[PDB]
RNA sequence: GAAGGGGGCCUGACUGCGAGGCCUGCAAGCCGAGCAGGGGCGAAAGCCGGGCCUAGUGAACCGGUGGUCCCGUGUGGAAGG
RNA sequence: GGGGGAUGACCCCAGGCGGUAGGGGAGCGUUCCCGAUGCCGAUGAAGGCCGACCCGCGAGGGCGGCUGGAGGUAAGGGAAG
RNA sequence: CAGGUGGAGCCUGGGAGUGAGGGCGCGAGCGAUAACGUCCGCGUCCGAGCGCGGGAACAACCGAGACCGCCAGCUAAGGCC
RNA sequence: AGCUGUUGGGAAGCAGCGCCAGAGAGGGUGAAAGCCCCGUAGGCGAAAGGUGGGGGGAUAGGUGAGGGUACCCGAGUACCCCGUGGUUCGUGGAGCCAUGGGGGAAUCUGGGCGGACCACCGCCUAAGGCUAAGUACUCCGGGUGACCGAUAGCGCACCAGUACCGUGAGGGAAAGGUGAAAAGAACCCCGGGAGGGGAGUGAAAUAGAGCCUGAAACCGUGGGCUUACAAGCAGUCACGGCCCCGCAAGGGGUUGUGGCGUGCCUAUUGAAGCAUGAGCCGGCGACUCACGGUCGUGGGCGAGCUUAAGCCGUUGAGGCGGAGGCGUAGGGAAACCGAGUCCGAACAGGGCGCAAACGGCCCGCACGCGGGCCGAAAAGUCCGCGGCCGUGGACCCGAAACCG
RNA sequence: GCGGGGGGAACCUGGGGAACUGAAACAUCUCAGUACCCAGAGGAGAGGAAAGAGAAAUCGACUCCCUGAGUAGCGGCGAGC
């Protein structure tokens, strides 16, 4: 995908991209899965018949009783007792290939490219960390919050600014992560960013 | 997550509870004593359903073998007449024909010993 | 854990190129003050069958 | 691309088995294991691979691959690995033990030697053993020196 | 029409193998042409890898004994394999 | 299974379709997560009690009435006490 | 060598369950030309067809292999005061 | 940084015009609030006590070359032997470190070690002591959750290690919810009270304090149908009556007669079986997870594939990290050789091993060739998913017992 | 005059130290230096500045993680470690 457009103070651009031809939508939901699973707390547990409180005792003699048959009251058939292959503590993270990591990075990109969706800008100009002054500048930009915008640059002022728009998610450039393009409907990054972005994919 | 049972088994129960609507005693008030009967009742219908076409077949013919006796024939040669008449009608069932329509039931006598006397 | 290689299987047994378990041949040393020398000559090594998949299985790793 | 159209291909994500339910899940009371005894219970059977029911298993055929070794270890000493002439055919330059490791051919524990099968070509190329038939093949065409330093 | 009886020389009661099969759950058990080495009997064709045949048998492990190349824990040996 | 190039889930045609231990295949529902700064909700959430109605082979899903009085959560996926 | 396209055959692999059978017929052994006895062989059914018809009732004798519906028809065994 | 109108018992709902945002996390407020309340982003704060591994400053302390002398260099010690322990080493060829017993040195030319022993070549200086950090844990405080939500979660959400049981060690529970607000029902009537009936509060009082919802077993009152010459796993298929709904045809309820009819589960060759289990209802209750393996499968990259621990980053953002692992060569006990290798005297024989798959574009003669190219596919490897296996309590429950 | 004494969820070192179980019996082996008892310490404890490694004329205290590696070996050469 190539036709890209950039926006600079001077006139709107156009950017040509090498963005891979065609997109790959289960690698992608590959990427998105691991993304996920990584930060997943994984901090569910439950008692074993072990680790209950009460005693080893046996209940009662065992025959003669007239009851029915039994050790101690920690045992899963018991009200109270131990639960059986109930969860523990686990790690949902695994090491997605990173080959993979950056490809879905790349076409999940593209992906937004190819339907234009995706616009480079420069210096933005409404910057100085204040949401109205972002959004007196979004304005301008065609960006009216008619659809999520992910806000990719490094400028710390700019995300200040953009931070608080509940259509605005606002990322630095060493944070672009697939998961979060494909939640935003629109893809805003600066130029300063479109470089790091370059470098991370090849 | 814990899917604790909730709400699901209360519901089966019910749904089964309502098909034993009107049996005795716990065996529509037991979710358990229910169940078992509607295997049966489930088991019934089936075989009956067969054999509700034998009942009736078997009550066709008492009835035509008695209105063909009144003119003089056992049923067994009445329907060897027909066979030989050609006539595959009388469809058994329609021997109502012999109790709404005598007069149309009796010639069908004749031209049944017409043929094979 | 970690499965864990048996050593009795690994001092006794070879798997081969194309995983093939290759044994040597019982009952030549040990009795044979007169077996044939035919007998005793046949001694090189054999292939398990279809159970060495059983071995296989046991050095895996 | 949306969040409600990502889903993976066909299989890739199967329905685990959930037996020991209920009749007509196919695996249902008996839970797939079938009334039984030993295996049925829960520990279930020793070990299928090794146990053969009491008899003597098939640890009744006598270690041939003599030298077990013994209580102090391993005896250290030069392993060398093969590599072959047309492993190397994509190499242009030089050709080191060293630069054969980078290359994903060499593994670092072990000495160089180049072996036959392949075709060879007109470069020098140094290692510490060569093979009868690549002495040879080579020979006729590059140059190659043996290693024994340090 | 010998596998039975008699005599003459001899030791193939060989070494290195083995096409192919019998049997067979495994492991075993069985038969075996042919090639090579060096032989025995025979004029020769040839036969000979014990015995008319089918029982006289014991996986592995652990050790003993005689060889032989092979390994020998810094190295030469040695210990031990 | 073979057709008719709709290529499915359409119409044809012809066959199979008892079943324990078991193998295989499709689905239904429960809890939780993304979808959610969203959507449904006091003109009434969940749950409950009816139903002769609608959809599905079935597990079920609807819809309507009464109760209840504050939650619920699509499509598409993900994980399991 | 031919016919035989069949929930046939063969090859490689994943998952099994079974390793307590039983009645009947036929062929033998054991037993007493005893057992609803016992042990094999070849078949069959029940097992899993305790679904359907006949046999008064009755797992295995006779008939017959139940996808679903019909207040239609022909039959099987067996029957028709 | 927000007011108004509106429905409503109640506005935060809907509507109309606005505003803040370095704050659109969240929790309250009569229902559903960025802008009402508490917070949130961003900042700020210690007289006193604790800390202070960070910056600064002191003090202790530390720092020479050559030549000669042979003075010192950790004793019941090294060393040897017997008995044992530790190490992967279970007496093994058994070293090393430790030491209960016996014997018992030396001080640089001294002693220990490199797996019996000897030589050679090297390593190191035993028999005195101290030493931050990186590490382990969580009574305690905090923050987070594809963690529980009152049979769950700790044994305990509630004055629980309590009641209660036990001589004692010890065992050990049950038990949460009116309403937005007590406005928690003055007074009157029946009653000894309890309780109820009016009145009254409330949006609601089958929200009335044995209080949210209020299922099932279970017990009642009323009504419809039905039953005293019929006999049975209680149903089912037919007809008919009577009651209800509907214009309608149809349907719902009940059951008089007729036909058919051996409960469920379990275990068995075989069960209605006079074989096991179950009074009934509600809730709890059993194929898991980790790490390896072996298949299959969805993808990535393919003669390559992939990182681990960590480091950096981080609104639940990712990246770096190539130690390492698997694969690319096999055969042999090994030395070793190698597309071969092993057995062998063999240039017999055999065992186990090596052999690039398609299309198409280029050329050497034209229809392929021969070898190359362009990329389809792939050995292999990596992650996900699923079957199964190994090890772990490994589907759940249950002993008689053993030991501290 | 100075100090000790006793207590602390787990963690740590030391002195002692089982059995069930596994080996589909059992004694060596395993479980396991585990459970547990005792002493002691502290916010940590241990360890620590080579009479070390071990084949490289090599490295340089100790602790901890990854790896090396289920390798080297150990082993009724069994189970297994
Ligand atoms: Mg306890
Ligand atoms: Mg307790
Ligand atoms: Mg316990
Ligand atoms: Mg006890
Ligand atoms: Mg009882
Ligand atoms: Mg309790
Ligand atoms: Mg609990
Ligand atoms: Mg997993
Ligand atoms: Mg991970
Ligand atoms: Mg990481
Ligand atoms: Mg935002
Ligand atoms: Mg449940
Ligand atoms: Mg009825
Ligand atoms: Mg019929
Ligand atoms: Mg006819
Ligand atoms: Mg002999
Ligand atoms: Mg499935
Ligand atoms: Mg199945
Ligand atoms: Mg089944
Ligand atoms: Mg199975
Ligand atoms: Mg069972
Ligand atoms: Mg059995
Ligand atoms: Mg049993
Ligand atoms: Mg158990
Ligand atoms: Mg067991
Ligand atoms: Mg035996
Ligand atoms: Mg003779
Ligand atoms: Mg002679
Ligand atoms: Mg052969
Ligand atoms: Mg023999
Ligand atoms: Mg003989
Ligand atoms: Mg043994
Ligand atoms: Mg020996
Ligand atoms: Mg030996
Ligand atoms: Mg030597
Ligand atoms: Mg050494
Ligand atoms: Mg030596
Ligand atoms: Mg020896
Ligand atoms: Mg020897
Ligand atoms: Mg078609
Ligand atoms: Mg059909
Ligand atoms: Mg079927
Ligand atoms: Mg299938
Ligand atoms: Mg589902
Ligand atoms: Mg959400
Ligand atoms: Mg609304
Ligand atoms: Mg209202
Ligand atoms: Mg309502
Ligand atoms: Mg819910
Ligand atoms: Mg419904
Ligand atoms: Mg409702
Ligand atoms: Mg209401
Ligand atoms: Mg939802
Ligand atoms: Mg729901
Ligand atoms: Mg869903
Ligand atoms: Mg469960
Ligand atoms: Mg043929
Ligand atoms: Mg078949
Ligand atoms: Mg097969
Ligand atoms: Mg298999
Ligand atoms: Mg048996
Ligand atoms: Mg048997
Ligand atoms: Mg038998
Ligand atoms: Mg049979
Ligand atoms: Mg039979
Ligand atoms: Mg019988
Ligand atoms: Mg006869
Ligand atoms: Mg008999
Ligand atoms: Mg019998
Ligand atoms: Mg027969
Ligand atoms: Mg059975
Ligand atoms: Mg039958
Ligand atoms: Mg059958
Ligand atoms: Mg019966
Ligand atoms: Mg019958
Ligand atoms: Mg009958
Ligand atoms: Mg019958
Ligand atoms: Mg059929
Ligand atoms: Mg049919
Ligand atoms: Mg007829
Ligand atoms: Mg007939
Ligand atoms: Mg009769
Ligand atoms: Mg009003
Ligand atoms: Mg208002
Ligand atoms: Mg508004
Ligand atoms: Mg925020
Ligand atoms: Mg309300
Ligand atoms: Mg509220
Ligand atoms: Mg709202
Ligand atoms: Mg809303
Ligand atoms: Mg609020
Ligand atoms: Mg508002
Ligand atoms: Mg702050
Ligand atoms: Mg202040
Ligand atoms: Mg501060
Ligand atoms: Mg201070
Ligand atoms: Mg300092
Ligand atoms: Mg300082
Ligand atoms: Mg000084
Ligand atoms: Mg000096
Ligand atoms: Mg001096
Ligand atoms: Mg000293
Ligand atoms: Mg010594
Ligand atoms: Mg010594
Ligand atoms: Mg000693
Ligand atoms: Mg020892
Ligand atoms: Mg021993
Ligand atoms: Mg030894
Ligand atoms: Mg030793
Ligand atoms: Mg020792
Ligand atoms: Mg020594
Ligand atoms: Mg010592
Ligand atoms: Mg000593
Ligand atoms: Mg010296
Ligand atoms: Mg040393
Ligand atoms: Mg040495
Ligand atoms: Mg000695
Ligand atoms: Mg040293
Ligand atoms: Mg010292
Ligand atoms: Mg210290
Ligand atoms: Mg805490
Ligand atoms: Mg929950
Ligand atoms: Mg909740
Ligand atoms: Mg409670
Ligand atoms: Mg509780
Ligand atoms: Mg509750
Ligand atoms: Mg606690
Ligand atoms: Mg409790
Ligand atoms: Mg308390
Ligand atoms: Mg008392
Ligand atoms: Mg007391
Ligand atoms: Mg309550
Ligand atoms: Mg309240
Ligand atoms: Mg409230
Ligand atoms: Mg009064
Ligand atoms: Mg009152
Ligand atoms: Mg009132
Ligand atoms: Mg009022
Ligand atoms: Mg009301
Ligand atoms: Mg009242
Ligand atoms: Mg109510
Ligand atoms: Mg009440
Ligand atoms: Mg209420
Ligand atoms: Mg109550
Ligand atoms: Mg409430
Ligand atoms: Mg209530
Ligand atoms: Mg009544
Ligand atoms: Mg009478
Ligand atoms: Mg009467
Ligand atoms: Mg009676
Ligand atoms: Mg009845
Ligand atoms: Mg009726
Ligand atoms: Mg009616
Ligand atoms: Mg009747
Ligand atoms: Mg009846
Ligand atoms: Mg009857
Ligand atoms: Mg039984
Ligand atoms: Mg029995
Ligand atoms: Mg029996
Ligand atoms: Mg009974
Ligand atoms: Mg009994
Ligand atoms: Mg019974
Ligand atoms: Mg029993
Ligand atoms: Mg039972
Ligand atoms: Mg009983
Ligand atoms: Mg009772
Ligand atoms: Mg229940
Ligand atoms: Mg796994
Ligand atoms: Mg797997
Ligand atoms: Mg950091
Ligand atoms: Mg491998
Ligand atoms: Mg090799
Ligand atoms: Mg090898
Ligand atoms: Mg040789
Ligand atoms: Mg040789
Ligand atoms: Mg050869
Ligand atoms: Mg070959
Ligand atoms: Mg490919
Ligand atoms: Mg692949
Ligand atoms: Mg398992
Ligand atoms: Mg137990
Ligand atoms: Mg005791
Ligand atoms: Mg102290
Ligand atoms: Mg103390
Ligand atoms: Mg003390
Ligand atoms: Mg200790
Ligand atoms: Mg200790
Ligand atoms: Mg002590
Ligand atoms: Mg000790
Ligand atoms: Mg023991
Ligand atoms: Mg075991
Ligand atoms: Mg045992
Ligand atoms: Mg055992
Ligand atoms: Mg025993
Ligand atoms: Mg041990
Ligand atoms: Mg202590
Ligand atoms: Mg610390
Ligand atoms: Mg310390
Ligand atoms: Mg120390
Ligand atoms: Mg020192
Ligand atoms: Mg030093
Ligand atoms: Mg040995
Ligand atoms: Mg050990």
């Amino acid at each position: 995908v190539y036709q890209i457009p950039v926006l600079s103070p001077s006139g709107r651009r156009e950017l040509a991209a090498d963005l891979p031809a065609e997109i790959n939508p289960h690698l992608l939901w590959e990427v998105v899965r691991w993304q996920l699973a990584k930060r997943r707390r994984g901090t569910a547990s439950t008692k074993t018949r072990g680790e209950v409180a009460y005693s080893g005792r046996k209940i009662w003699p065992q025959k003669h009783t007239g009851r029915a048959r039994h050790g101690d009251i920690g045992a899963p058939i018991f009200v109270g007792g131990g639960v059986v292959f109930g969860p523990k503590p686990r790690d949902y993270s695994y090491t997605l290939p990173k080959k993979v990591r950056k490809k879905g990075l790349a076409m999940a990109v593209a992906d937004r490219a190819r339907e234009g969706k995706l616009l480079l800008v420069e210096a933005f100009a409404g910057v100085n960390g204040k949401t109205k002054e972002f959004l007196a500048w979004a304005k301008e930009a065609g960006l009216d919050g008619s659809e999520s915008v992910l806000l990719v640059t490094g400028n710390e002022l700019v995300r200040r600014a953009a931070r608080n728009l509940p259509w605005v998610v606002t990322l630095a450039p060493e944070g672009l992560n697939v998961y979060d393009i494909v939640r935003t409907e629109r893809l805003v990054m600066d130029l300063d960013a479109w470089e790091v972005f370059q470098n991370r994919i090849g | 997550p814990r899917a604790k049972t909730g709400v699901v088994r209360r519901r089966k129960h019910k749904k089964i509870l309502k098909l034993a609507k009107g049996y005795w005693g716990l065996r529509s008030k037991s979710f358990r004593k229910a169940r078992e009967t509607l295997f049966a009742a489930g088991n019934y219908a089936y075989a009956h359903r067969k054999r509700r076409k034998r009942d009736f077949r078997r009550l066709w013919i008492v009835r035509i073998n008695a209105a063909c006796r009144q003119h003089g024939l056992n049923y067994s040669t009445f329907i060897h007449g027909l066979k030989k008449a050609g006539i595959e009608v009388d469809r058994k069932n329609l021997a109502d024909l012999a109790v709404r329509e005598p007069q149309v039931f009796a010639e069908l006598v004749e031209r049944a010993k017409a043929a094979q006397g | 854990p970690k499965m864990k290689t048996h050593k009795g299987a690994k001092k006794r047994v070879k798997i081969t190129a194309s995983g093939k378990v290759v044994a040597m041949k019982t009952g030549k040393r040990h009795l044979n003050w007169q077996k044939s020398g035919k007998e005793i000559r046949q001694k090189g090594r054999k292939f398990v069958l279809a159970k060495p998949e059983a071995e296989r299985i046991k050095l895996l790793l | 691309m949306k969040l409600s159209d990502l889903r993976p291909n066909p299989g890739a994500n199967k329905r685990r088995k959930r037996v020991g339910r209920g009749p007509g899940s196919g695996h249902g009371k008996t839970a797939t294991r079938g009334h039984k005894g030993q295996k049925s219970r829960s520990g279930g059977l020793k070990d299928p691979r090794r146990f053969e029911g009491g008899r003597s298993t098939t640890l009744m055929r006598l270690p041939k691959r003599g030298m077990q070794g013994q209580v102090p270890g391993e005896i250290k000493r030069p392993r060398y690995q093969g590599v072959n002439l047309k492993d190397l055919a994509r190499f242009e330059g030089e050709v080191t033990p060293e630069l054969l490791v980078r290359a994903g051919l060499l593994k670092k524990g072990y000495r160089l030697k180049i072996l036959g099968e392949g075709e060879a070509k007109p470069l020098k190329v140094v290692a510490h053993a060569f093979s009868k038939s690549a002495l040879e093949k080579l020979k006729a065409a590059g140059g190659e020196p043996v290693l024994l330093e340090a």
